[PDB]
């Protein structure tokens, strides 16, 4: 019941099990490559469907061949496309003319919100063609085949779900394509003339069978049936489902687009995306899995064509020839591999001329990029995935002792360079003085020796031994053990991950449990000493921990990436070694030093490229490779040095070299659960042979054993190349790619032509040097696929070209849909999911309105479709009947989905939050934006009944846990239900001595009395109660629920079904019925009111009352930007006039910048140019080497408690009780480590002092670049009055910002348009709060002094690194 | 003789930090000469162990002195070869075929089976044979990057490139004059006297019976 | 002082010659390179040959 | 020039226990 | 004062030492 099959497509496809599906059918299939599969003895679970009498009528008239999935992907495709608008009646529900209705009626609400708040009338005008009802069903080509689909994917869940009851299936008949659904199957059947299609025969037709069929007559087995039939998975139907959606969602936001704008619009055309689709489709039924080896080249062949755009060097065009002669070598090998003659493969061709010779702008191509899964992923064969492996990770490689002796050296110098410039001063060196002459004349003179004297003397490092640092018992998380994570089981039952029929025998031993968050609360012991333990005495290396075994990765389209899952314990040991790396020697390494050098200050770089220590210029260029090919290539003779360094840094010892001592000594092999080890027998069981799926003697590493140290390593190679060449470098790391920055000094008379000649000169020399340093170190750069380019870079997520970002919106948006991945399908679950990849979306382009309107109509699908095909209930069953005995209505659907969630309703889709995503106050915004929806409704009068809604009944944990939310029952989330079962089993099942010590029995009545102890001031501050409870053990306690809530049989365990239904049928009531839901005597009161901070405060007074006692609160109220700034134009330019059709104290002053610096592909939009501006750059006595985090909280906890209270007051006996539970310091020593206080206002001081802020806003970050903001004009407010009111200047600049991009997104720009306005202050929602402290009459009264054990919770020796 | 000491002494440091270096890394089960010899000669392969060259020419000639047939150890130090014969120059320079340099040229063509793509074939294969494919391939690029199409560069670059004046165009050996291709039928003319690329004739066909008809463009 | 001078010369020679000669080294990788680490470790620390030591004599390492 | 006797006597200790390494492998 | 001793005693130790690793590097490096 908790948990179903996955919305989404989030596994890989293998198709083994259909091979046992078609035996027992009695047809015939070739899809494994395992001889085990030919003549096993069917297992009973899949045999026991042949009994089924639908599946036999469905099989009625069909042939003995079947063929496979890919060849007639094509026809499914089209048949779909073109068949889904005769079965309406089917989903008659969904109401399509009503979700085309809302996004058209929310896209008009937009219109007039923006209108409102920008200050100009018609700025956004009428296309007609876009807003009438019947754009969408005519002229989008995935509109109704997207409808049926998510109709009949989830009834495909609700099948799969269910246990397997032989009566349990569906189908559906169709013109051609009929489909039916059983246990885990799901069967495609066309009729064969269309596949034929006036042909020899099937193989000619179809190439891509002769590997099925070699070279047979088979018109015998196809003369008397009129169907043909292939079996697949319900993975491969998902896969269909995800790319309908996805193809829907990028037609329409492209075709809204380019209405819009219709001369330049940052989407591909119409044609472009008809064609490469089409061309697509072909390309992968011909070639079936291997065409996605073409399909493969779509995102580098566009980045090649992004790059040909600055001025013209040669070297600019030989990445994309490169690309090309690659896409034409492999069709010339697929060509070969299945005889086709060169008239049939014409779609390949089209494909790749498609794309180059559509002559798109860089933004274009950019978002073309985000096309890549539009085509489904390919099936994959564990034999073909580890062939590569084997060949690469068992090959000998030839290295060069100077190279390596070099590079470690490097290593030991960068670590004693950081800790000198750390900490000032040499560390402790132990090793004989003599033998290295240069360093220690530096020593003994507590001197550093320069850069340029390093390489000269670099042998002499060899020799420097010193004390150890970096303490090992403690780690800064220590939560990451709790983290789920695969493991595989011992070695004795290494069998029993396998099928018993396809093995062929009965493995003697069964094995008792497999997944983390299982085995953690199952190890009676865990210290975190027994583990350093076990690593010291090379426990491991017992024959019980000789198990490893691989799994293939989700959704790629390569032949098959692995990643691998290793026994529990070796598990823990590798845990905790990448965490203690990552903590405390992994520091001394930027691997993401960078920032894109063209948005530099000109000083800094100046001062970053100057060798030594102004009439200089500096140009950069930048190359790219490939770390992923790493992995397999390390080598033991090259890791030795670097591990053996570590240990000593560390004082352990045998820690670091835990993988090659123990993967060597292992049988690599494939988990999957069809597919054993193509020769394994009952007597061979002990000792196996190697065959095509398994192997032994694995030499190299794997993907994510040591990423600290490999990562560690590599940055040492590029500084021993930045040592040899004499030349600046930065490097910057993303999650595959790295990319490499040389940095060059020019004089001032330069012709610009010569410097982008010798800057990518200088590159090449320096990307030639690497190649050659990584060579001898046994790992190969290929140059094939690496480009010299002076522009294109990767730097977050991002692209860049010259300094200017490209927009990357589809790649987020177009997966949007109805449903995601939550408990028992909720709603509100789907909605916030769809809310932030929304916001996400936005920050990644200029348009908004097409966006929008997708996430307005998956809004409404979602309620529609979650209302009649809930999978909690039967199959039929109409919630809305059941809850209110009649069918909902439009305009109650309407107003759900504008009521704010603060307020209980179910809107996600903050307007505000196209400026800025952090929100100060979410309360104020969202009466703001209410009282905007039903003014543009024409429903005035609804305001106060729609917002003064019941008190629920709520305690004092749930106030401190939600600081700045209401009492409703109808926004609360469905967690908080299960959260009292979970930690009911964690009673129950738990043997653990570090849960057990922290979930104690007297637990519950800590909780209650802290709370209730937080509020009792006699002005309640929320803010102060959540930052405090976050710290205590109850903070840790809810962290760990958090960590453990994302589990099977924990959170699962009938009743427990009909609870879920009957809080569904509950919150239903709440979200759509809001007559139900009134206090007359509240809307009475609110009814005065006209500012809305007056009605936040009384709503949060009246809300909390029972809670509250009287006293007030304070400290959560903030005024709405947008209701507190007014935005007055000053300048307009003559042709911004016409384009607006427009005819003619204390502020914040907003121009646009003149000088541009860069442009692509012109000067015509704002958001393709770049300038000088940089609005955002604007905006403790002692300290501890390794600071825990307990002692972090602590620190902090003391530092906001004693910043609240009074000076005069008793505050050591407040802070004793909370101080004894996270450390074991007196107060007055604590004391020693506050920073500088004394200065502010408590209740503003408290928000910008310690709340959390947005530092930029939430548009590309190009419009920046060009804006002048001023703050020096708004009065008295630039700490006279200053300190002491509402106004939150640094929010005022993203407002600035955010207002000059979205007015300009869509006006053509020219060199002569300036424009200049600026943001008014109001005085309704301005106050002045005055300084006010919080006065404790009673200290904590309960015994938090428990848990000296845990050393989770507790840190016995606070201070043991160096004080410093 | 302070500094002849001296000198000596700093030698000796750097030469027993780099041996020390050496003797860890392969360090208790490394192959000596004389087992590595006979084991490769007795076997054909070399051992599981590791190894030390003199060279890395040595270790690209280490074969079985009966036979020479190549082994990992040859594979992987002709791998390390060719990567040491990179020049920063030519660095990820792309080296295509006259074959290869023609299917780019298609790539960047409209249509299909045009006049320009006989055209294509024919520029790429004699640029080919006299060694100036690579400078061919930077003016069309150049061409394209000034804003143009690939149908005026192919023009201009038959007009102005070095490598075709004053050169024949070659025979074409046909059936008949069904055999060219459609969209190329209406593009046929009569010989000139002395026919040549740099003023628009592309190439000549030659039918199974004598008759000769010249592509002109 | 003679015999200082001579061995001298000699040493110097024989400095400048390993120098030399180790600028042009190269080396190969083996199988057997962690697996004896790995022994060696666990007899250093304990004294005996891991459990199941066989793998180790197929490899060759386990004396 | 004591110095000198120190350096030299260092690097003889470091070069027997190099040779002792090296007398392990053959 | 003892270091001139030693040094005088050291040198031939080194030399030996130094015979010793061109006797090692004759057996160890391939060199065919
Ligand atoms: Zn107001």
């Amino acid at each position: 019941p908790t948990q179903y099959p996955d919305a989404r497509l989030s596994s890989p496809i293998i198709l083994d099990q259909c091979d046992l599906l078609a035996r027992s059918l009695g047809l015939y299939s070739h899809y494994s490559h395992n001889p085990k599969l030919r003549n096993c003895r069917i297992p009973h679970h899949i045999y026991r469907l042949r009994n089924s009498t639908a599946l036999k009528t469905f099989l009625q008239n069909c042939s003995i061949l079947t063929v496979p999935f890919h060849s007639i992907w094509d026809h499914i495709l089209t048949s779909i496309q073109y068949d889904a608008i005769n079965h309406v009646d089917d989903f008659k529900y969904l109401l399509p003319s009503e979700l085309v209705k809302y996004a058209n009626w929310d896209n008009e609400f937009l219109k007039a919100y923006l209108n409102k708040i920008l200050g100009l009338d018609h700025v956004f005008s009428a296309s007609a063609r876009s807003q009438c009802e019947d754009f969408s069903p005519k002229e989008n080509p995935y509109y109704w085949g997207m409808l049926l689909l998510v109709h009949l994917s989830q009834l495909a869940r609700r099948i799969k779900g269910q246990r397997g009851s032989l009566r349990s299936n569906w189908k559906f008949i169709g013109t051609d394509l009929e489909l039916f659904g059983i246990a885990d199957f799901v069967i495609f059947k066309v009729p064969v003339k269309t596949i034929i299609r006036n042909a020899v025969s099937l193989q000619a037709s179809k190439p891509g069978l002769r590997i099925w069929y070699r070279d047979q007559n088979l018109t015998p087995y196809l003369c008397d049936d009129e169907f043909i039939v292939s079996v697949a998975s319900y993975e491969c139907f998902i896969m269909i489902k995800d790319v309908f959606i996805e193809r829907y969602n990028t037609w329409e936001i492209c075709a809204r687009a380019w209405l819009e704008d219709s001369d330049g619009a940052d989407y591909p055309p119409l044609d472009v995306l008809g064609e490469l689709y089409n061309q697509g489709d072909q390309i992968i039924a011909m070639y079936l899995e291997d065409g996605f080896k073409l399909i493969k080249h779509l995102e580098p062949l566009c980045v090649s064509c992004i790059q040909t755009h600055g001025i013209f060097t040669p070297r600019k065009y030989w990445f994309q020839s490169q690309m090309i002669k690659s896409y034409y070598d492999e069709l010339h090998d697929l060509n070969l591999k299945l005889q086709i003659s060169d008239n049939k493969a014409e779609c390949a061709q089209n494909f790749i001329k498609t794309i180059v010779q559509a002559k798109l702008t860089p933004q274009q191509y950019c978002e073309l990029f985000s096309l890549q899964k539009h085509w489904g992923h390919p099936v994959l064969y564990n034999d073909v995935a580890l062939d590569k492996v084997k060949k690469h990770a068992q090959s000998t490689k030839i290295l060069k002792p100077k190279v390596m002796f070099e590079t470690f050296c490097v290593f030991k110098f960068i670590v004693a360079k950081n800790h000198y410039h750390s900490q000032g001063s040499w560390y402790k060196t132990t090793h004989d003085l003599h033998l290295t002459p240069y360093l220690r004349q530096h020593i003994v003179s507590n001197s550093f020796p320069s850069q340029a004297e390093i390489y000269q003397h670099l042998w002499e490092w060899y020799f420097v031994e010193h004390e150890p640092l970096f303490s090992t018992k403690i780690i800064s998380d220590l939560s990451i053990f709790i983290k789920d994570r695969a493991t595989a089981v011992n070695q004795e039952c290494w069998d029993s991950v396998f099928d018993r029929s396809v093995l062929g025998y009965n493995p003697p031993v069964r094995f008792q449990s497999k997944r983390v968050p299982e085995q953690f609360l199952g190890q009676a012991d865990f210290s975190l000493n027994q583990i350093l333990e076990f690593a010291e005495k090379l426990e491991y290396l017992a024959p019980s921990y000789r198990n490893f075994s691989f799994s293939l990765k989700e959704k790629e389209l390569n032949i098959g990436r692995t990643f691998g899952k290793l026994p529990y314990r070796v598990r823990n040991v590798q845990t905790l070694a990448e965490a203690l790396l990552a903590d405390g020697l992994a520091k001394a390494f930027p691997s993401n030093m960078m920032v894109v050098t063209e948005r530099e200050q000109k000083e800094a770089l100046l001062h970053q490229a100057s060798w030594h220590h102004e009439n200089a210029i500096v140009r950069g260029a930048s190359f790219v490779t490939d770390l992923e090919k790493y992995n397999l290539a390390f080598r033991y003779e090259f890791t030795r040095h670097f591990i053996d360094y570590c240990n000593r840094c560390y004082g352990v010892k045998n820690l670091f070299d835990w993988m090659h001592f123990l993967i060597p000594l292992c049988y690599m092999h494939v988990s999957d659960f069809y597919s054993p080890p193509h020769c394994v027998t009952e007597d061979n069981r002990n000792n196996p042979p190697d065959c095509a799926n398994a192997y032994h003697y694995h030499l190299g590493g794997i993907e994510g054993l040591q990423q600290k140290l490999w990562t560690c390593i590599s940055c040492a190679q590029i500084t021993l190349v930045e040592l040899k060449t004499k030349l600046k470098l930065k490097s910057s790391v993303m999650g595959d790619n790295q990319c490499i920055t040389t940095l060059s000094l020019f004089p001032i008379d330069a012709p610009n032509d010569y410097q982008e000649n010798e800057a990518e000169l200088n590159a090449a020399r320096v990307a030639v040097e690497l190649a050659i340093t990584t060579g001898y170190s046994g790992i190969f750069l290929k140059p094939e696929e690496t480009f010299v380019h002076s522009g294109f870079i990767y730097f977050g997520k991002k692209q860049y070209l010259n300094g200017v970002q490209l927009p990357q919106s589809l790649k987020t948006m177009a997966r949007c849909g109805p449903l995601s991945d939550s408990i028992f399908d909720d709603l509100q679950g789907s909605l916030a999911s769809i809310g932030t990849s929304f916001e996400r979306g936005t920050s990644e382009t200029r348009h908004i309105f097409p966006s929008r309107w997708i996430a307005s109509f998956h809004s409404m699908l979602a309620i529609n479709l979650l209302n009649q095909n809930h999978l909690g209930f039967p199959l039929g069953f109409n919630i809305d009947i059941s809850c209110f005995k009649k069918p909902l209505t439009f305009s109650e659907k309407l107003i759900a989905l504008i009521t704010p969630q603060v307020l209980g309703g179910l809107s996600f889709l903050n307007p505000e939050k196209l400026f800025y995503r952090n929100i100060s106050d979410p309360l104020t915004s969202g009466l703001f934006q209410l009282k905007n929806a039903l003014e543009f409704l024409e429903k005035e009068e609804l305001f106060y009944i729609l917002i003064s809604k019941k008190p629920g009944l709520a305690d004092a944990s749930d106030f401190v846990m939600n600081p700045l939310g209401l009492n409703v029952p109808g926004s609360k989330e469905i967690i908080t239900f299960l959260r009292q079962t979970v930690r009911e089993n964690i009673t129950i099942t738990s043997q653990n001595r570090i849960i057990n010590s922290l979930f104690h029995i007297g637990s519950d009545l800590e909780d209650q009395r802290v709370c209730e102890w937080l509020l009792s001031s006699n002005p309640v501050m929320s803010r102060f109660a959540a930052d405090i409870f976050s710290r205590t053990p109850s903070g840790k306690r809810l962290q760990v629920l958090g960590y453990l809530e994302g589990t099977r049989t924990l959170l699962a365990s009938g009743t427990m079904l009909m609870k879920l239904r009957e809080l569904t049928r509950n919150r239903w009531k709440s979200w759509f019925s809001y007559i139900d839901a009134l206090d007359d005597d509240l809307s009475e009161s609110l009814e005065k009111f006209t500012c809305t901070v007056d009605v936040a405060n009384f709503l949060r007074a009246y809300s909390w009352s029972d809670v509250l006692k009287g006293k007030r609160l304070i400290g959560a109220t903030l005024p709405c930007l947008l209701e507190q700034f007014e935005v007055k134009w000053i300048n307009l330019s003559e042709d911004l006039r016409e384009q607006f059709n427009l005819s003619s104290l204390n502020y914040v002053s907003c121009a646009l910048d003149r000088k541009v610096v860069q442009k692509h592909p012109s000067v015509n939009r704002l958001a393709w140019t770049i300038g000088n501006r940089a609005p955002y750059i604007g905006s403790p006595p002692l300290r501890v080497n390794c600071p825990s985090a307990a002692l972090k909280e602590a620190i902090e906890m003391v530092s906001r408690l004693l910043w609240v209270t009074q000076g005069t007051a008793d505050r050591e006996k407040l802070l004793i009780p909370l101080l004894n539970s996270r450390v074991n310091l007196d107060y007055q020593t604590v004391l020693n480590f506050l920073p500088t206080h004394y200065s502010g206002n408590i209740v503003h001081r408290y928000n910008d002092q310690y709340g959390q802020h947005s530092f930029m806003a939430n548009r590309m970050s190009n419009t920046s670049t060009r804006a002048i903001i001023s703050t020096n004009t708004l009065g008295k407010y630039a700490g006279q009055a200053a300190i002491d009111s509402n106004i939150i200047f640094q929010n005022t600049i993203n407002l600035g910002v955010a207002v000059l991009d979205i007015a300009l997104s869509l006006a053509k720009l020219s060199s002569a348009s300036n424009v200049t306005f600026r943001l008014m202050l109001n005085k309704c929602c301005t106050r002045h709060v005055p300084s006010e402290y919080l006065y404790f009459d009673k200290p904590l009264d309960v015994d938090l002094n428990k848990y000296m054990d845990n050393e989770l919770v507790y840190d016995n020796d606070p201070l043991c690194s160096g004080i410093k | 003789m302070g500094r002849t000491l001296e000198a000596i002494s700093k030698g000796m440091s750097e030469m027993l930090a780099k041996y020390d270096h050496l003797v860890i890394s392969t360090g208790r089960t490394t192959a000596p000469a004389a087992a590595f010899d006979a084991y490769l000669n007795e076997h054909g392969v070399p051992p599981p162990q590791p190894a030390i060259f003199k060279d890395l020419g040595v270790a690209q000639q280490a074969c079985s002195k009966g036979t020479m047939v190549k082994n990992a150890t040859t594979d992987a130090a002709d791998k390390m070869s060719k990567v040491l014969e990179l020049s920063e120059e030519t660095f990820s320079k792309p080296n295509l075929s006259a074959k290869d340099l023609a299917l780019l040229l298609f790539t960047h063509l409209p249509g299909n089976n045009t006049p320009f793509h006989i055209l294509a074939q024919v520029l790429s294969k004699i640029a080919y044979k006299s060694g100036k494919s690579g400078a061919f391939l930077d003016a069309f690029h150049q061409i394209l990057s000034e804003g143009e199409n690939a149908q005026a560069a192919l023009t201009r670059l038959s007009r102005t490139f070095d490598a075709f004046l004053g050169v024949v165009p070659p025979v074409i050996r046909v059936k008949n004059f069904q055999t060219v291709p459609r969209p190329c039928q209406k593009s046929l003319r009569a010989v000139p006297p002395n026919p040549t690329i740099d003023k628009g004739w592309v190439c000549v066909y030659s039918s199974e019976q004598g008759e000769t008809r010249a592509l002109k463009i």
